């Protein structure tokens, strides 16, 4: 196990609209559970883009999770992760 | 499945003290989605805590809540007899689930019951059929037993309970006996008897009355 | 101030349908997710649905996946619950709960509404004196109906110091009965009315027995 780090950003906004994505790199094995929540509840699989398990070249991996929220409600969603036994939940930055 | 279990099941206690109630988680959910919430007897439940140990609105601070991992722990210190409810854990690490809650008594100072009589209504005799109630007014400890005789010959499997919940009050409970025979055994005997044995009567009671009055 | 009311429950078929509603006020209905959540008589709470507050992301308790399907009218303040092939374990209090901003939670409910599910039929209950002997105990008995509930007040609700309404207890008949008593000064007995309001909603049965010696 090396733990991923945690990457949160904020992109494309456009039509009042916004993408956040939800980046964890350099993690070891390749399981890992990642998901945004809404209110504290994980949003489905329609509702999200989804990156592959990735390796890195490093002997690690990577990968990511995207969905499109309204503009102003990014306090609402937080980047969810599982990955052997630990989890995490990261903000959207401000 | 995250399965939530809750100990103890009941939790007798009296008022001024402090309650400590358990949760446990079948695998780890994040403190954040962690919550408690109280249920009494007729209502909807409210929220209590929430992120493990965020207080609700309203809630006063002898709610207090705490725990990670797989273990969450709720005080309510200085019981008050209102608190009397049933509590239950829920989390949504994933999905939603609810522990099986934990009921929350009132310990209070032994009080007998007052015991009254009710003979059949003429109404009812109608109909070939007649019930007889016999009721346990205001007491506690909850156990109690009630007999049925009639020319004083014990009843066996022909009588009903049924008990209030614990008074938000006064801590007491009310328990109903009813006996139920037909027209036509009722009108072959005489007397009707209820007797009541309790914890704070020194000797049984018996309350009773003749068919016609 | 915020308030969920339900409404829609009541007697259904095995294989029947029903749908339940949730009428919302006191905040932006469409800013905030909303769930059903039940309780079978005696029994723990049991998540149902939720969905979110734009009708993105929609969940069920496996054992209504198929069944059920949860739907909201943002225009309209509305929640719906959509029941289908309903079966017996399905009978439960269905409770209305919002969902709290940012850090979750079923921060309110609604007062919740009762469904039930049987291929028995409806019957009123009769209503019988518990006629005072000779504080005096008075009452009455309110046997073999179907479903519940039955609600007992008395002299119109004016009447509510020392009232008893025991829960209703399951004849082998597998109709329902309950009494209700009440405890007044022996000195009210030549003066004062006492009439008890029993109202049994699913027969349309509503009766005002006066009791007395
Ligand atoms: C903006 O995002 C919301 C929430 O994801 C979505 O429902 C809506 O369709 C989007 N609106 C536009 C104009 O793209």
């Amino acid at each position: 196990t090396v733990p991923p780090m945690v990457n949160v950003t904020r992109s494309e906004a456009s039509e009042g609209n916004i993408t956040v994505t939800c980046r964890a790199s350099s993690f070891y094995p390749r399981n890992i559970i990642l998901t945004w929540r809404q209110d504290g509840v994980s949003l489905s699989h329609d509702t999200q883009q989804w990156g592959d398990v990735l390796p890195d070249g490093n002997g690690t991996y990577q990968t990511w999770v995207a969905t499109r929220i309204c503009r102003g409600e990014e306090q609402r969603f937080t980047c969810y992760m599982e990955h052997s036994g630990n989890h995490s939940t990261h903000p959207v930055p401000s | 499945e995250i399965v939530l279990t809750q100990s103890p099941g009941t939790l007798s206690l009296s008022p001024g003290e402090r309650a400590t109630l358990s949760c446990r988680a079948s695998q780890s959910v994040s403190s954040s989605y962690l919550a408690w919430y109280q249920q009494k007897p007729g209502q909807a439940p409210r929220l209590l805590i929430y992120g493990a140990s965020s207080r609700a609105t309203g809630i006063p601070d002898r709610f207090s809540g705490s725990g990670s991992g797989t273990d969450f722990t709720l005080t309510i210190s200085r019981l008050e007899p209102e608190d009397f409810a049933v509590y239950y854990c829920q989390q949504y690490g994933s999905s939603f689930t609810f522990g099986p809650g934990t009921k929350v008594d009132i310990k209070r100072t032994v009080a007998a019951p007052s015991v009254f009589i009710f003979p059949p209504s003429d109404e009812q005799l109608k109909s070939g059929t007649a019930s007889v109630v016999c009721l346990l007014n205001n007491f506690y400890p909850r156990e109690a037993k009630v007999q049925w005789k009639v020319d004083n010959a014990l009843q066996s499997g022909n009588s009903q309970e049924s008990v209030t919940e614990q008074d938000s009050k006064d801590s007491t409970y009310s328990l109903s006996s009813t006996l139920t025979l037909s027209k036509a055994d009722y009108e072959k005997h005489k007397v009707y008897a209820c007797e009541v044995t309790h914890q704070g009567l020194s000797s049984p009671v018996t309350k009773s009355f003749n068919r016609g009055e | 101030e915020v308030q969920l009311v339900e409404s829609g429950g009541g007697l259904v078929q095995p294989g029947g349908s029903l749908r339940l509603s949730c009428a919302a006020s006191g905040f932006t209905f469409s800013t905030y997710s909303m769930n059903w959540v039940r309780q079978a008589p005696g029994k723990g709470l049991e998540w149902v649905s939720y969905i979110s507050y734009r009708s993105r992301t929609i969940y069920y308790a496996d054992s209504v996946k198929g069944r059920f399907t949860i739907s909201r009218d943002n225009a309209r303040n509305s929640l719906y619950l959509q029941m289908n092939s309903l079966r017996d374990e399905d009978t439960a209090v269905y409770y209305c709960a919002r969902w709290g901003y940012g850090s979750g939670g079923f921060d309110y409910w609604g007062q919740g509404t009762l469904v039930t599910v049987s291929s028995a039929s409806t019957k009123g209950p009769s209503v019988f004196p518990l006629a005072p002997s000779s504080t005096a105990a008075l009452g009455c008995l309110v046997k073999d109906y179907f479903p519940e509930p039955v609600t007992v007040s008395w002299n119109s609700g004016a009447l509510t110091s020392g009232v008893h309404t025991f829960p209703a207890v399951l004849q082998s008949s597998g109709l329902y009965s309950l009494s209700s008593v009440v405890t007044v000064p022996s000195s009210s007995l030549g003066t004062q009315t006492y009439i008890c309001n029993v109202n049994h909603k699913p027969s349309n049965t509503k009766v005002d027995k006066r009791v007395e010696p």
